[PDB]
């Protein structure tokens, strides 16, 4: 209940800001279907069926100490908030609903308030609030108005929607799975083993013809904008090259030739040769991870393989 | 189809009128005859004949296609290709050819929607090449003055009988001599 946001160039949380909300209600993302029925039969072809977005909604109040106040408050908000700069969106949440803890009547031990009026149950560090799972959201806002019920309080209807694709992005990439170096953004929500260096954690692989990859993520990363990163040291010179993979569709490099040391980085429907003057005529297909198992077979037993990429959800 | 070129109507030259076989019960009825024709044969004059008569009969079949992936999936429509329809409750199990074809490819090269025209291309389409071809035509001339066109061929024409005439006198005035 504080409805993280980062821009770019910046991070936000609203409760910061004196603004408590009510709560966050995610919508599923609509499902555009695409059917065609046929003149006399009994049944519609199903064209295709696709995501399209994940409207957010985070009603948010706030109170002052004066009724003045109302109007700056309120300013900041917009300021702050409606923003078509494409946000990323983090959801918060808390453990538990914390009451008044008990205390003694004896002139001593009175209660807190906060900056805001309003009594201060969160006594020891461990009771403020989390970022309730390690995903964020890109997010653009929608229409708001603003109720002022009495006194200093005036509420007020966010209604965010999704930017480019309807998904659950996870922060942070795969190989701070890897490396654990970064600290946070892994939730349990996301199954994940603690062998660290064991499968199903590893994406940087060596001196093979054939591997397994455990996509973590339920939604499938086959879309571009989506941050799937490839980069493999090809081991062993050839003439053609070759990878097939399960959930997604074969690969070849045919046409240009490679040699064994030199490294290809292989960025979403994008190959670079070495780094730069991509050389991306040869096959453009691109790989697709749904989740779990996702085995791939090279065939010339490259030296290094790993790759980056970003869970996402539904 | 064989008079000179000189001649235009003195009807030499396989004079003759063909029919087709559907005649006998609609009757008498006749298109621009073949009037343009240096070809000296018979056998000639009537494979263009016949072909000039059945190409008119038009039949244009501008249907929709809708592409199943799942099923039917070898179905991948190509222009000139034979292909046997059959429509219930229409009268129809002829085969027919493909004369147009309209693809749509969406991303990963994936079908959406075909469309196709089968025998001769539409009616439609028709009436556009012929309007744009008159169009084109039109202003690819220079002659052209729609302030009192007509000049540019009436000048012309006139032009013509009169060398005529000049050379009609010229006749008379050699065959004296």
């Amino acid at each position: 209940d504080i409805e993280l946001t980062k821009k770019d160039g910046t991070v936000i949380k609203l409760s910061e800001y004196g603004f408590i909300v009510n709560d966050i209600v995610i919508d599923s993302m609509q499902i555009n279907t695409k059917y065609q029925d046929k003149e006399n039969m009994n049944g519609r072809i199903l064209m295709g069926s696709n995501y399209i977005s994940r409207d957010i909604v985070v009603p948010c109040f706030c109170k002052v100490k004066n009724r003045s106040d109302i109007a700056y408050m309120r300013d900041m908000l917009y300021s702050l908030t409606t923003d078509i700069e494409p946000m990323y969106l983090r959801e918060i949440r808390r453990k538990e609903e914390l009451n008044y803890r008990f205390t003694q009547p004896t002139s001593d031990d009175y209660v807190k308030l906060d900056k805001n009026n309003f009594p201060d149950y969160e006594y020891s560090r461990h009771d403020q609030q989390i970022y309730v799972n390690g995903k964020q959201y890109k997010v653009i806002f929608n229409g708001v108005i603003n109720p002022k019920q009495k006194g200093n309080k005036v509420s007020f209807e966010l209604k965010f929607e999704t930017t480019e694709l309807p998904y659950g992005e996870s922060i942070g990439t795969s190989l701070e799975l890897e490396e654990n170096k970064k600290v946070g953004l892994w939730s349990f929500d996301f199954n994940i083993d603690w062998h660290a260096g064991g499968d199903k954690r590893k994406y940087t692989f060596e001196n093979l013809s054939k591997g397994t990859v455990y996509y973590h993520g339920s939604a499938p990363n086959d879309q571009f904008n989506m941050y799937k990163k490839i980069t493999i040291i090809l081991g062993e010179d050839t003439e053609s090259f070759v990878w097939n993979l399960t959930h997604a569709e074969i690969m070849k490099i045919e046409g240009i030739k490679l040699k064994a040391g030199d490294r290809i980085v292989y960025d979403s429907f994008r190959v670079y040769k070495n780094g730069v003057e991509i050389s991306t005529e040869t096959n453009i297909s691109q790989p697709k991870f749904k989740y779990g198992a996702n085995k791939f077979e090279f065939n010339q037993t490259v030296q290094k393989v790993q790759f980056d990429l970003k869970f996402y959800y539904k | 189809g064989n008079y000179s070129g000189e001649e235009t109507f003195e009807h030499a030259g396989l004079v003759m009128e063909a029919r087709s076989a559907l005649a006998e019960i609609y009757g008498d009825i006749h298109a621009e005859p073949f009037k343009d024709g240096k070809v000296t044969d018979q056998e000639t004059m009537d494979k263009e004949l016949q072909s000039r008569l059945k190409k008119s009969l038009k039949q244009s079949l501008s249907l929709d296609f809708l592409v199943l992936r799942e099923s039917y999936p070898e179905a991948d429509p190509q222009p000139g290709d034979i292909v046997q329809i059959k429509s219930t409750k229409l009268g129809l199990n002829d085969l027919v050819r493909i004369v147009q074809v309209k693809t749509i490819r969406g991303i990963n090269n994936v079908i959406v929607k075909q469309d196709v025209t089968l025998g001769e291309f539409n009616r439609e389409q028709r009436y556009m090449k012929k309007v744009n071809t008159a169009a084109n035509y039109v202003s690819g001339l220079n002659d052209v003055n729609l302030s009192n066109p007509s000049k540019a061929a009436e000048n012309l024409k006139s032009k013509v009988a009169s060398i005529a005439k000049s050379t009609l006198d010229l006749m008379s005035r050699t065959d004296l001599i």
